[PDB]
Order: C-alpha cells, then sequence, then structure tokens
RNA sequence: GUGGCCUAUCGAUCCUUUAGUCCCUCGGAAUUUGAGGCUAGAGGUGCCAGAAAAGUUACCACAGGGAUAACUGGCUUGUGG
RNA sequence: UUUACUUAUUCAAUGAAGCGGAGCUGGAAUUCAUUUUCCACGUUCUAGCAUUCAAGGUCCCAUUCGGGGCUGAUCCGGGUU
RNA sequence: GUGAUUUCUGCCCAGUGCUCUGAAUGUCAAAGUGAAGAAAUUCAACCAAGCGCGGGUAAACGGCGGGAGUACUCUCUUAAGGUAGCCAAAUGCCUCGUCAUCUAAUUAGUGACGCGCAUGAAUGGAUUAACGAGAUUCCCACUGUCCCUAUCUAC
RNA sequence: CUUGUGACGGCCCGUGAAAAUCCACAGGAAGGAAUAGUUUUCAUGCCAGGUCGUACUGAUAACCGCAGCAGGUCUCCAAGG
RNA sequence: GAUGGGGAAGCUCCGUUUCAAAGGCCUGAUUUUAUGCAGGCCACCAUCGAAAGGGAAUCCGGUUAAGAUUCCGGAACCUGG
RNA sequence: UGGUGAACUAUGCCUGAAUAGGGUGAAGCCAGAGGAAACUCUGGUGGAGGCUCGUAGCGGUUCUGACGUGCAAAUCGAUCGUCGAAUUUGGGUAUAGGGGCGAAAGACUAAUCGAACCAUCUAGUAGCUGGUUCCUGCCGAAGUUUCCCUCAGGAUAGCAG
RNA sequence: UUGACCUCAAAUCAGGUAGGAGUACCCGCUGAACUUAAGCAUAUCAAUAAGCGGAGGAAAAGAAACCAACCGGGAUUGC
C-alpha cells in the first residue's frame, strides 16, 4: 500500500529533492530517533553488565 | 422606501401576450407560456390545478368541428344526399 | 446552513471570466509537418496588451505551406522581441530569443517559455508573466527531458515537446504596490468576479463554517482533511505545516 | 426445619439462553441435522407497573395559563423605622 | 512482484498532409572483402514577393483554338498522427 | 487569517485537528483459501485502506502554574509557565482604587501607579501624521438653554 | 455661453466591442480594334421602391403607487442683470 | 437556442462546431431542352438577440378643428433593374 | 408534492448616457544665482490627485422638528454626508427557494424572508381556548383510592340515573 | 474494363404512418409527507396524493410450468 503511492506521485524524483522533502516533513528525524531507541536498547544491557 | 416609491419604477413587462392562448402569459426572457406552456407540444395542465383545466377544457369554447361528430355518428357517418 | 461562496462559485453564473476584450487564446503554432522535419519563418507584426494578462503578446504571422494564404498565430511575447522580427519555429531552427526549438534539440542550462506538456498542445507551461523553464537534464534513450519549473518542481516531459527560448516579457509586475482599493478593482474587473472577499469569520454560522460567536473567531482548527467534501474545505486545506519558518 | 429471630434488601411483554418432558409440529410420505412449541429458571428496565435520545436561540414562532413568577393593591411584620 | 504485446478501453490534435519500412545522393566510418553501421537527405544579415491541375523535358493525339499520359515531385503498406 | 506606515511578533506539539516517501501485526469487511460435516453451516489462517504505534506542524485551534530562600536563585508540578510592551483602558469585581491636576465644590476628564476578579503580542501587541454626520472632557466666542418670562407675523 | 472638431499632453498590474456592409490593391484568367470596335467606376436619358408604426400626455390630473395621492419615474434645447 | 450526437423511466437535459457522407457559387455549355450533363471555385457550418450600439438615401416654404422630415408646391438624393 | 416570479431589490456581464464654479498646486520643463564638483537655492511654467470648498445629482446625521385615522403602509421641513469617481443611471442579459445573490446587516430575492409566492395533500393534528339552538316534571353528584414520561390528560374504584 | 453481392446513404422520389386533445373508468413507472403510535426513528398513512408514459368502449387477464392431497378438481373475470 505504500509501494503503490511512490509509484504513483514519486517516480520522477532525485535524491536532493528525496532528502529535502523528508526532512521538511520530519520522518527524518523519527528512523533517527528509531535507531536510537535501538542503541539505548543494547546500551541499557551494556549498563547493568 | 420599499412600498410607495418603489411602485413607481414599474414599468417593464415581464409577461406579453402568448400565441396560443392569448393569456399576457408569456415570459419575454424565458421565451416560454406560463400558462399554456407554449412552445413545448404538450399544453400545461396539472392535477392540483383542477380549477384552472376546468376553466380551459374542451367546451369552454366553439368546438367548431367536434360538435357535429355526434349528429354524423347518429346518422351513421353517411355520404351523398 | 446555506451553500457558501466557494460552493456557489463552480455553477458558473456570474463567477465566469470576462473574456470579452481579449485577443485570443495565446497558443503555439500547431506541429504539422515543417515544425518537425525543418524550420518556417514568420514575421512579428505587432505586440499588443492583453485585457486580464499581466504578459503583452506578439502578433506572428506564417505563410501556410499547403495553400496560398497567410496564418497569424498569438504567441506570448518573449522579454526582447521587437516588431519586425523573423521568428523561426521548427527542429532545425537557430538558437535565439523568440525561436520555437523542440526541448530535445537544446543543451543544458537553456531557459525555455511557453512550454508543452506533451508534443502538440501547443504550450502549457511558464506562460505568465516574468517566468521561465530551465532544463536541467536529457535522456535521449527513452526520449525525456527534465525540466526546473517556476514552482521549483522538476518535471521530466517529452524531448518532442517545444517551447520559445528566453523569458516572458512583463516580469516584475507584483512589486509594485497596488496601493488602492480602485486599483485593485481594475484589475479584478476584467479577469473576474473574485473580489473583494469577505472574511468567513466575519459572516453568521449560516454562511460559513467560521462564521458566529461572540468574537471573530475560527472554532475548531483551520487545517482542513482532504478527504473533507464540499462546504466544508474552508480553510488550509490539507496543510502539511502552518506558521512562518524562520 | 420449604433460608437468615421479626419488620427492608428488588423487576412485565418481545428476544436470547439453560433445565425438564425426550413429549408435540415442520401440513404429499419418511430418516437424520436444523428450526418451532409446552413446563420452570436466568440475561433488565433504580424515571424501580418497565421510551432507544445532546445543546442553543437577544432572529424567534404557535396553543394556552393569572392553575405560575417579574409591578401596584390586599393579609402578615421576621427584618427596617 | 517486475516486464513485454496491441486490437478492447482511455486521453489529445488536425480542414485526419507527408506515418512506417526500403532505396537513391553526400559526409563520417573501418572496411579485413564488400560494405558493418550512423548522421543528414533544397529555406537564417533585411517588416518585399511566393496561388491559375507548374515551367521545362518526353510520348501520344490529329493540330488549331489545343487536349491527355509519364517525369519534374523515388518505391512499397492504405494504420490520420 | 490579519488589516496603511513605523516598530516588533516571545515560550509551548501534552490535548484537538492537519500532515508524512516510517514500521508493520495489534484492530482487521466482502470476495477468496483451508479443515470438519451428508449438507445447510461452523471454525480458523490470511487479511486493503483507515484506526492503533512512531515523527512533524502554533501568521493551526489554542494555552502561558505553585512552595521556599535572599528583582534574582533553588525546589515541586506541567506541554510551557505571560516575554517585549500596555493598563481602573471600550477590558479592574472590590471601586466613587491611591497620588497629582483641572473646579468654590467633580462617581466625570487627564497624567501617573500596578499581585492585572479576568492585559498582552497576525485571537495580533505598542505607537501613530492626516481623515471622521463616531464616543468623551476642558477653554474662548456666542446666544431666551436658563434666572423669567414678554411681545409680533402667517396659517 | 452651449456645442462640434483638430493637434497635443496626463493616467493605468484598467491600454478602453463584434458582425453585417462597402472600397482598394496584388494577380493576370478571359475577351478583345481598323472600316472597325471595346468600354456604362464619365455625362445625360427610362422604370420601380412593398409591409407595420405615425394622434395625444409624458406627469402637483393622461404612467405606477386602491385616487385627479406634496411620493416615484430616462433624456435633448436653455435669454438679460 | 434546434440539428448530428450523448444522458434520462420520462416530462426533457447537455452541447453550438461538436466522434456528421452537414452544402451553394459563378462561368457557361446545349440551343430534342430543359437545365442535366462539360467544367472549375469554396468549406462557414441553423436561427434568435439593440425603436440608446453598427447602418444606403430629404430639405425648405405652405396647409388642418385635430396630421406632417409623411399631405401640397418647389428643389434633391439613394438602391435595384 | 408540483409549479410561478430578478417590472422592487442583490450581484456579474453587454451596450448607451450624465456630472456649475472655486481652493491647493505633484512630476516634466524654462530662466537666474551659487558651488571646485556633487548638486543646491530663487522666480516662473505646467496642471497631478480613489485631494479639498461647494451646485445638479446620489444618500439619509440630527431636530429623537412636522405628521402620526398623514399628502404618504416611510412622506414633508430645516440641518446634514458626498459630489470625477470602488461615481450615478437607462435598456438588454444571467443567476430561482434549503436555491440564488450578499464590501456580511441574516441583509435582499415584487409593501412577504432566521427559507418567497401559488395550488394540492388538507376539513393536517391539538391532553389547549371559545361556542353549542324548545318547555315542564322526577331523581341528583364529584374534586377521593390505585396505575400511567402521570401532574391542564386518561384508565380503574367510588358517588348518580 | 464490365457485371454482381453485402453494408451504408441521398432525393419537395411513389404511397403511408406517429405526435396533440380528452383522461370518470383502464395498463404501467415514479413517489411523499401531514396523520396514528397519546413522544419517536421500524411501522402506519400507502405500495396512496402529486409527477411521467400508454389505450379502449371497456381495458386488463385468460385457456395451467394451476389448485390440491380428495372417491380429486379443471381458462380468465365478477358477486
Ligand atoms: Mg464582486
Ligand atoms: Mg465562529
Ligand atoms: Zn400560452
Amino acid at each position: 500500500g505504500k509501494l503503490k503511492k511512490i509509484q504513483k506521485k514519486y517516480a520522477d524524483q532525485d535524491e536532493t529533492e528525496r532528502l529535502l522533502r523528508l526532512e521538511a516533513l520530519g520522518t527524518l528525524k523519527g528512523i533517527e530517533k528509531q535507531q536510537q531507541r535501538k542503541k539505548e536498547e543494547i546500551m541499557k544491557r551494556e549498563v547493568r553488565e | 422606501g420599499k412600498g410607495t416609491p418603489s411602485f413607481g419604477k414599474r414599468h417593464n413587462k415581464s409577461h406579453t401576450l402568448c400565441n396560443r392562448c392569448g393569456r399576457r402569459s408569456f415570459h419575454v426572457q424565458k421565451k416560454t407560456c406560463s400558462s399554456c406552456g407554449y412552445p413545448a407540444a404538450k399544453t400545461r395542465s396539472y392535477n392540483w390545478g383542477a380549477k384552472a383545466k376546468r376553466r380551459h377544457t374542451t367546451g369552454t369554447g366553439r368546438m367548431r368541428y367536434l360538435k357535429h361528430v355526434s349528429r354524423r355518428f347518429k346518422n351513421g357517418f353517411q355520404t351523398g344526399s | 446552513g446555506r451553500v457558501i461562496r466557494n460552493q456557489r462559485k463552480g455553477a458558473g453564473s456570474i463567477f465566469t471570466s470576462h473574456t470579452r476584450l481579449r485577443q485570443g487564446a495565446a497558443k503555439l503554432r500547431t506541429l504539422d509537418y515543417a515544425e518537425r522535419h525543418g524550420y518556417i519563418r514568420g514575421i512579428v507584426k505587432q505586440i499588443v496588451h492583453d485585457s486580464g494578462r499581466g504578459a503583452p503578446l506578439a502578433k506572428v504571422v506564417f505563410r501556410d505551406p499547403y495553400k496560398y494564404r497567410l496564418r497569424e498565430e498569438i504567441f506570448i511575447a518573449n522579454e526582447g522581441v521587437h516588431t519586425g522580427q523573423f521568428i523561426y519555429a521548427g527542429k532545425k531552427a537557430s538558437l535565439n530569443v523568440g525561436n520555437v526549438l523542440p526541448l530535445g534539440s537544446v543543451p543544458e542550462g537553456t531557459i525555455v517559455s511557453n512550454v508543452e506538456e506533451k508534443p502538440g498542445d501547443r504550450g502549457a507551461l511558464a506562460r505568465a508573466s516574468g517566468n521561465y523553464v530551465i532544463i536541467i537534464g536529457h535522456n535521449p534513450d527513452e526520449n525525456k527531458t527534465r525540466v526546473r519549473l517556476p514552482s521549483g518542481a522538476k518535471k521530466v516531459i517529452s524531448s518532442d515537446a517545444r517551447g520559445v527560448i528566453g523569458v516572458i516579457a512583463g516580469g516584475g509586475r507584483v512589486d509594485k504596490p497596488l496601493l488602492k482599493a480602485g486599483r485593485a478593482f481594475h484589475k479584478y474587473r476584467l479577469k473576474r468576479n473574485s473580489w473583494p472577499k469577505t472574511r468567513g469569520v466575519a459572516m453568521n454560522p449560516v454562511d460559513h463554517p467560521h462564521g458566529g460567536g461572540n468574537h471573530q473567531h475560527i472554532g475548531k482548527a483551520s487545517t482542513i482533511s482532504r478527504g473533507a467534501v464540499s462546504g466544508q474545505k474552508a480553510g488550509l486545506i490539507a496543510a502539511r505545516r502552518t506558521g512562518l519558518l524562520r
């Protein structure tokens, strides 16, 4: 369902515009915080040990 | 001044005489008669307007051909002399 | 509730565009045979003012190749075109301002205007005054060109689409303040009936979603869903963000 | 001894469901599922003899009411003087 | 899920005029035997002009007043693009 | 949406909306698939969008608190604690607020003050020349508005 | 003074109708003279011009306001101090 | 606002040049002759919509109880043939 | 439910028409002066502006004047706002009722608007108000019980014939 | 070249036919609400009123893909 929309409206696009639009829409911060949450998931186990 | 001074501005007819009924009900801009419906092929009549149907029905005029049909039927549509 | 003003605009009773003093649709010359196998030369007879349009128009005269007569096309005038200039339209036309080359035959960095979307609709893109399209790249296999639009978007259109080389004349218009409700009146008087604009928050609740209240305020949020229906879409439709960014 | 020492401690129709009879019916004739009946309970209406239910109107409307408020008057005089 | 195909369906233009394939004629081209290909394939100092089934060439007619065919203007498929 | 110019537009995305090209079994229709049954049928798996999870957004709707120490600091609470400005203002209940001025005398006016019931920044804040059949106060001129009434003309 | 017009100038993010109709130019189809023509965009001469409206008021009495209503209702001309 | 078309159970709706085989124009040729056959030209594409827009052409004098740029006398002009 | 209205008025379009006399004095330009130059000053010219005083015109602030069974179902008088444009207006034309149009008052849409008018459904319903037509004779009450979205009403018992 | 066939046209071609009216009754489509439920939404009003199409002296239906379960009846319509 997501892959249909990218073919519909984001077929003709380049990576500079892609990075600009996701930075302007704020999803990149969400991806960063998800990977960060994985980092403290590992880190808390390390501090326990 | 929506009353008496506004009634002085009224000098442009919305309706004029109609060709089928002679009623002064023919709208000038709509090009349609509001009583008989000219120039539509059917004549305007409504079952809620039963008194208007009584006003414009058959028998309220001359019946220039239909007066004699019963008499010709009674004689059997004979020909000759 | 009543039917609101933007809901009423689509019937086109009093909201049609005032087109009495307009000189014709400003389209490109049709892509017959000469324009796709060679070129053709026409003449600029006069540059004229179009009612309700910020840009001037150019009346270009060509010869009909199949019949002894003259054809008169209405182009949107590019900045620098003069009367008596020869205009060259075609595949083999030289790269000068005013010429009507197809987009496959112009190099990188070319600035064009009155660009066709698909080959043959006779001008769709960059037609308002001061606007232009930049060619960003070519793609010969699967023959397309990337273009930068006046909105900043990047489109990928066919390389057989045509465009007039240069920028649309009459640029810099909106930099002058109107200063007067009379000037705005005379501006929209030849476009359409969309002026003056009453705020919906100053209405009664029968007339607008924003109307009503003992103080002039909106009530709910003014950002409206894209899935909203007619009569609800009054405000900022499908806004990704709001506010003044710094 | 047919619940709580006595005086309070609780619930119709329709629908669903359970127990009993394993009985009656499915109407051209049978068998088996399914369904419908009979007798006795349960699921609940606290507005508790038991409608399924948010506001606003200073833009307002109708039928009425002195059975009913906002004046005066009348009885009373706490309070006031 | 990706990806062909076109005739259904859909969009657009034109007074449905130059579509596709092949061939000439030039240029590049390296040919490893003879041509593999690829580009072209009448117009750019100038606010003139461009029309009479087209002049010329050629073959007929029955010469005369002219008339017709081919070429000029390459073939093939009738898919308007 | 706000409403010329000038000068600025502080903090908050927790809520309600709006918006993502994120991540993907939690919710999860019809059709389709599988099992049981003699079949009606029952039960499961799978399961689109949207919800749910994760971000953004206040010139979107809106919001801008308490307890101690000595304006400042610490602590609790919260999404953040009213910033710049302004004020008994058309917004202040108490209130005829307090001080000054204006007058013989002022619940009026103006200038200040501010723990402001309940001021405040495009819900726009502050300022502002010119303009106003807008609202309010004072002064000069002027007068039957008044002391206090009288007289004349036409109808 | 009223009015017509000419040449100008200012203004615009406003640059301020369309068609019937008439004329000219380019072009050279065709027709053409010598005992004769060719021309009726030169002059004169001949015939016909159908249909419907046509009076009057246009307002403190002819229109609209229940009316002979101090109301309303478009426009042209405009003497002397 | 018809037609070609396309919707609508339908009264009817859309659309006005649209996915239409959409017509008439002059020269003449023939002088059984009527107007076909010799030809050649052209593709708008119904129609309605202004007594203030556009637009062929008339003035003076006289005349009635009541009409006049309309009648009478004189003097012009335009269109069609 | 089905029809009729933009002759008033709201708005857009098309085509026409109308608007004394003054005041202020914008760009552009000319002459003189000064300056070393940038440029400044003085005197003219010119005639700009959704400028201003003020007629016709358009409107309607106050007297809370007149009138208020009127001249008038909105008028009259004085005082006023505005008066070259976002001006005023004729005719043609477009938009029709949960619809139009609105510089926004729920305003206007034929003296009708917080949903026009006409006819029909329709003799709509009303626990609510009003009325209900001759005489005499005999008998003769109740405002209490129980239940009801019951409290201005019913059912039921009682009282009465 | 000529003659067929198929399909599609044009004629002020030869001859015809349809429209509109009426509409009490008839055959269909479409389709409410007032009202009742002592409120009201399913229901009711009502497969009605209004609207639209189409006939006749009647129309429609009609000679069983019927009713039955009996010792079986026998097109339709109406009481
Ligand atoms: Mg407007
Ligand atoms: Mg509001
Ligand atoms: Zn008629």
